[PDB]
């Protein structure tokens, strides 16, 4: 299987009273969000409460899609977890409340005695219908169909066929939603039925977007923020980000030695933590042609020398101002 | 069992409490103070009921975490599901398959109700129009895709269900449509709203919104919310006032009991501090929060500490604000 | 069954000479609006004249909307009568001319012996000659298809087989159209087969929508408003309100005691006549529930507190700003 | 009986009024005045006749009320049934089924005839593209949903039409396209109208503007007219001035004539002073008001009186002004 | 058969040895642009090159059009020649680089042992095979389908079946395109497969469009003007005026005295030349209706007083600006 | 004979010019300088090669005509055909027919290849996507109608494919999206990207930019390259530079030799020193312009009258512009 960013993360890295480990479950550090991610899953698990809301709210780079996936792994395969970006509303063959509604019904799930389906696959399912050729477009399916899906799936849960499954919207970059979207998320969140909602933002008092210069703290309105809970991701130090690299080294299944290891997170210092990590896979394919197996501090500094992080492309930009377009 | 309705932020929400006089109790049917919103939303309800006249617009205006929606449940709740209660979003209107102007005609058209006998049968104006736009319209009914129903459609049917109703087969329900968070129409669909109300067939208009004086969407002119005026003098405004310290303690109990969470009497007092502080809001999903920090430690009444603890890990707007503005620059 | 606003509004009241009497078909005041709408009513009734346009103009609440209906209800049910706003324009199917277009041929009836039919209904029956998964669809009808059906009407009306029913277009909120359909218009209202149209607006010194910045004196442009008659509505007496409350009051079937009338005369000349008038129906329920088969006046001082108007409102939101929304 | 055409704003005109040397005569065929406007337009039509010239183009400027869609229908009138004559207002183009330049292209081939013998069939280059683009394409062009028409359907159109020219088994009848309110299409039509009329195939384009120097739409450019100089460079300008006191009573007096009323030359007089102190279309409008007020008092002709009353019942724009702006507070 | 603005343009009129006739097949004047084009003409007939741009710049009225035309002339009917307009890629049913993918596409001959296709036609015959009654919508062809086409015709050219024809796509009016036009067109003249391609605009230096105030020196981004060879038109003097102005005269078949052509010569220095060009018809016609076959100077001046140039009716707008509307 | 490919920008370049150390040589395979970019791209190619690492992103920037564009093309033919390689420009992804994000989806799919053993079946995940959305959705391959593909089919899809290649049945074979001008993307996209870079079915992005700071479309902030920091935190910046007189020569030596034509080596000095003048891709046009006019005069070999009278008769960007400002007056 290829190794993606977040392959190493495996679970919140909890022990049994809900404190974080420093290090667990392929994390490091972030405990306090960590803690409260915990006890966000006990919420999930409980399946009682319906449409509460959290925001990670934090810098880049801090683990903020790292907490949400590391949540995803302690519920499993079972419970429904939908990730979702901010900019898949803006779709050109239905409205956004509509993609909003329906990425919201994919979380519900429902195991009918063996088949797994979302309330997303019952509405469209019964929403289509003898010259079915046409292109296959997506339509704005009203409330009176949820309705009465609503309806059928509580009489196969009353008869015993049915068991609710309760899962999780991830929406991944929630400031790049417009003022409408955050609107409707209001009756969404309300809901009796909606799933718990995972958000995920990196702005800090940014214009919200379909608005006239109305700013807000995050990127989000001040209505939707009263709905959340917010939990904050902290900045890591050097220790932590030297582990944050050791982790990955093995991940990519990369030998590294420790002063290569050194320099890398004297490197992680400056720039960030993602351009550090980056330089392992050029380093180690740099050592494999040299005929060496393993990668030396000479194979981090060739790299670095090589490839620029955005800080440093920055100042040849700002320099060489006259040179570049506008 | 786990069904598809489970505890929500208006579940405990059972009706308006009101007696036979519309006197509204301090605490009954999940509802707490706002005595003079609840009232008037008892006359509204009487007049709906009543279902005599048309096109009646009610405005319920008031801070964030006053109610509004709370009260809108109540009435939905007390009047029953024979009655229709057609709820929808602002910002659900934008439609890409039809017009603005469509799409509340529709939602006007659904808060109709017609009980045809043959054995009775309930369908609202806008079933019957889908399923006289064309053949097997009915589909369009769960799918959407029902474009934009043509006037002539609606004008048949408008003298056909009239002379069911001198016939004596039909009877018509007026129902209510409920916009919650009105500010998000553009003046283009208030102006529709304001000939769309003076139709005979037309529903009860409830319609909520937290805004001050602020800039209609769609032109660049100040109104007292959001809404123009000529649009505000076909209403009558309902103002939900915000909660003393009493009432959010008695919005915190019902909730609790909703949520089947026990708590100290300090654990109430002090989550309440947190509230009066922050928001109703906040200090509501707190207790959820605490319960399963104190179910974590094998207890079984939320203490002081399992709020002290979840109000360190969960941070409301105010906090995270602060700590954002320590952190200038970082973030983009 | 169900009183509207304007179920009181019977006809235009004058008397035989023309002339406006004081209080009659459910109309008070306004004589020399209703004086000119009853020559517009002979305009319409005499048939021989294509395109002409009159636009009601005042303030809130002076009976434009008023007028409008009550020379629909003195032409009779024969006559057709379009109402329209003007944000119908803008459809997703069609282009704002095309509806426009449809809703002035709308206005043109024909009766072919008993058959009540319009140009329009022609036009789509023409235009349509279908099922099976193809929906129907709005559709920019040429004037190629539009000049055959105008010449088979002139046939069929040259044979003694139909009869000519030039109606009326009442496009009320016209200041919601844009400059591109103000410009349209100057076309539709120059032909020699145009119906009778009727404008309505409330605007001062406005922005006309579609343009950069270019004001203008009803939010139309000047150009049309060239083309059009302009009938006053000025703004109503304390008599006439308590008049106009007292119409209201018999049309829903309220009685209400002399002192109440006077009550929510004070009050609808403090406020305006729509808050008035829209007090009545909850005083009566309020009297009902307390016993009372009459409004008194302390059932409309407990309603009047219950209640806010416009202006109120915006006191109490200009007071407490910053705990609004913004 | 009444017929489907009744009397319209230009229904007294039956073309321009002009002799065979065409100098026009100060009154014939409904036309008042505007001697140098329609001697121009007496030449472009011989241009039209004559049908050699392809894409000649011609701009009416003028302030408002000055004729310029007059002459436009004394030209359409003058030029009869057989050729065409496509008038459209600039705002129909922006079609939410096509693009603006094929909106243009259909207004441009509609007005070219083709006139094939066998038997007789005069029809549009803008009909055989429809019927060439699709099996069942003749239903388009009633009830339009033509679609974007591919450009090789049109270069074989026009390489088929023009082998028929030369076998001689049909006619080119080149018309004319008629854009009233050219100044609502935006600086892409524009562009597109520049290479239009340098084809053979392109019809005389005749518009009308009475805008000043002004933004051109789509940009943020000031121009004459409201149309960008590249364009202006390609027509020709005819201006039509404003008219005098005789001019603007022989144009109420044919009005008169053609709405069938008769008064008095007192009356005359002072809807005169009104025309030359309002406008012209104001003292047009009060003639079948003031007819009708005459009729009301059981009288034959309309007098002083009856003008007056309409006067005071009918406002003009200036006076319908002041009065707003003696109330401004109150509207809205 | 009809007379048209460039149908008396028949060539660039050059020698044997590339350089420019002062007057020769309809074009006069203009030498360095015409031995420019004579030049691009030969790189055309070379079929060597793809994607090679070039750009006609002057003021309006300078032949721009006209010599893009005569280069087509130059080529022949053999050569595909698809004129353009920089607006005609706003298309409501495909995206603009559709539009522009197709129209180079178009502009690749390709003759099969005889009939002449193009590329675009291959395209089009491929994309698609009940649907003949459906609506033929145009759609976004994809890049896999042009490539088994370009396939598909380089097995054809191997057997020897067919012949590859490369053309020219003129893209008059190029400033009307918008910043993803040009973008999107460093992709299209990059390829080893384009055809040869020639802009033409007369904008000084403007604000590209789509972009918020971005002024540029032709209208066009410096990005695309890196990519083409520039071709500069000339301001025509009075004496290059007048044989332009006899040309027209004989093209459209009409005499005129030397003091006619004088006189005109005179107002065409005066206004432009394409406003004297267009008086020649109307003094033919009033010349035609005096019982003459020849304008003679009065026609001209009759002619003159009858139709006004733009700078005059600028200066009479200007003059009567508050009677005129905007 | 003349076939389809011809003589292009990039069509003399071979690949990098790399020894296998992976360190460029002076000259190799049409490719000039560049040390350190071409030494990074194939660092970047050696990592496509492993294709272990998923959704890896590569930004080049630089000034232009510095060989970015070149620097790609090198990489594709390196890569050779097996390989995918997606190439788009910034503004391909605004499309009438779906969304942006399903259209960088749609790119995004068609560069993960997927080998399917039976004889041997390749395929992208793109096409198995449009296959299993419709009963005839092969169609959709070609025509582009694909719509936006429900998110279900795509899952499936992806739980399919890796079923097969744990059983055997296929194999992975991950490409290159090579997104040309990447500016043209908005924020929306930018956002999108992120996320799409975080799948392990993602290819290795590559983005290609000659921007400084500047605007972000879609928003007022301003940003290096045009794009938000967020996404530049994600990928490696690979920088080239301005070229030396000695790499300009041996780049026009390499264009002359892809041309097939001679020069002298004065003519060489005076096309070099008009290269460091104006720019390099101005000189290179001039090479095939001097080589014509030389044909023209019977000439076989290009001499410096020949790079002077095309000097003459062509402009580069800057003699246009003071020339124009010379006329300023005269352009519109
Ligand atoms: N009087 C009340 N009694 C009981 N619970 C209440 C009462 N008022 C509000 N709540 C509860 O407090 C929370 C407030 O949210 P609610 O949607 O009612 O506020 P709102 O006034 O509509 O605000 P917004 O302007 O943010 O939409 C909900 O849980 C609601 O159930
Ligand atoms: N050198 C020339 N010799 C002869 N006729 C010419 C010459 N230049 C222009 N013309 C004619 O003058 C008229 C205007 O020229 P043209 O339209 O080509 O100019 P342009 O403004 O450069 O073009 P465009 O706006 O189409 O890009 C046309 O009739 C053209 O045929
Ligand atoms: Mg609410
Ligand atoms: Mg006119
Ligand atoms: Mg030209
Ligand atoms: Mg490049």
């Amino acid at each position: 299987q290829r190794i993606a960013s977040h392959s190493h993360v495996k679970g919140l890295g909890l022990d049994e009273s809900g404190l974080a480990k420093q290090a667990a479950s392929g994390l490091v550090g972030q405990e306090n969000a960590r803690e409260a991610c915990g006890v966000i899953v006990e919420l999930i698990k409980s399946k009682k409460m319906a449409g509460r809301a959290v925001l990670l709210a934090g810098p880049p780079g801090t683990g903020k899609t790292a907490l949400a996936l590391a949540i995803a792994q302690e519920l499993g395969s079972k419970v429904p977890f939908c990730p979702m970006v901010g900019s898949e509303v803006y779709s050109t063959e239905i409205k956004k409340t509509e993609v909003l509604m329906e990425n919201f019904r994919r979380a519900i799930g429902l195991r009918i005695k063996i088949q797994d389906v979302t309330l997303h696959d019952l509405d469209v399912a019964n929403a289509r219908p003898m010259g079915q050729l046409m292109k296959p477009k997506k339509t704005e399916i009203t409330d009176k169909l949820r309705g009465e899906i609503n309806k059928v799936v509580n009489k196969y849960i009353d008869q015993g066929i049915a068991e609710l499954v309760p899962g999780v919207l991830f929406v991944d970059e929630v400031h790049m939603l417009d003022i409408e979207c955050f609107t409707y998320l209001h009756r969404a969140l309300e809901s009796s039925i909606a799933p718990i909602v995972i958000f995920a933002s990196n702005r800090g008092n940014c214009v919200i977007r379909g608005t006239e210069d109305i700013t807000s703290p995050h990127g989000i309105p001040l209505d939707l923020l009263d709905r959340v809970m917010i939990i904050r991701t902290m900045l890591y130090t050097p220790q932590e980000m030297k582990q944050i690299i050791k982790i990955r080294a093995q991940t990519e299944g990369i030998n590294i030695s420790e002063e290569a290891l050194n320099h890398l997170g004297e490197i992680g210092t400056k720039t960030t933590l993602r351009y550090s990590v980056q330089l392992l896979t050029p380093a180690n394919l740099l050592a494999k042609i040299n005929g060496k197996d393993s990668i030396e501090k000479e194979h981090v500094e060739e790299i670095s020398e090589l490839f620029y992080d955005a800080k440093s492309s920055a100042k040849i930009l700002a320099d060489q101002q006259d040179k570049y377009m506008k | 069992v786990t069904r598809i309705e489970r505890i929500g932020a208006h579940s405990h929400i059972r009706g308006l409490g009101l007696d036979d006089a519309l006197e509204p109790r301090q605490a009954s049917q999940g509802m707490v103070g706002q005595l003079a919103a609840r009232r008037a939303a008892g006359v509204v309800l009487e007049m709906i009921r009543e279902g005599k006249i048309a096109g009646r617009a009610v405005l319920i205006a008031g801070q964030p975490g006053t109610g509004k929606t709370a009260i809108a449940m109540g009435m939905a709740q007390a009047l029953g599901p024979d009655t229709p209660f057609t709820a929808i979003a602002g910002s659900e209107i934008f439609s890409l398959e039809m017009s603005k102007t469509e799409a509340l005609t529709q939602a006007f058209r659904r808060s109709i109700g017609v009980r045809i006998k043959e054995v009775v049968h309930t369908v609202s104006l806008h079933e019957i129009d889908v399923i006289n736009s064309r053949t097997q319209g009915f589909l369009a009914l769960f799918s959407g895709d029902t474009g934009e129903i043509k006037s002539e459609v609606r004008e048949q049917i408008n003298a056909k269900v009239a002379e069911w109703r001198e016939e004596g087969k039909a009877e018509i329900i007026p129902g209510v449509l409920f916009i919650d968070e009105v500010h998000m129409l553009d003046i283009e669909s208030f102006s529709f709203l304001n000939r769309a109300l003076e139709s005979d067939m037309a529903p009860v208009l409830i319609m909520a919104t937290n805004r001050g004086i602020t800039r209609i969407r769609g032109t660049s002119y100040q109104s007292p919310h959001g809404i123009p005026i000529d649009l505000l003098d076909r209403l009558l405004i309902v103002s939900t006032t915000p909660y003393s310290e009493k009432d959010t303690k008695q919005i915190l109990r019902i909730r609790c009991e909703e949520e089947d969470v026990e708590m100290s009497e300090d654990a109430y007092t002090v989550l309440t501090r947190i509230g009066l502080e922050t928001s109703l809001r906040y200090a509501i999903q707190l207790i959820t929060a605490a319960s399963l920090v104190c179910r974590k430690r094998k207890g079984t009444e939320v203490q002081v500490d399992d709020i002290k603890r979840v109000y360190s890990l969960f941070l409301d707007e105010s906090r995270s604000t602060q700590y954002m503005k320590e952190y200038q620059d970082a973030f983009l």
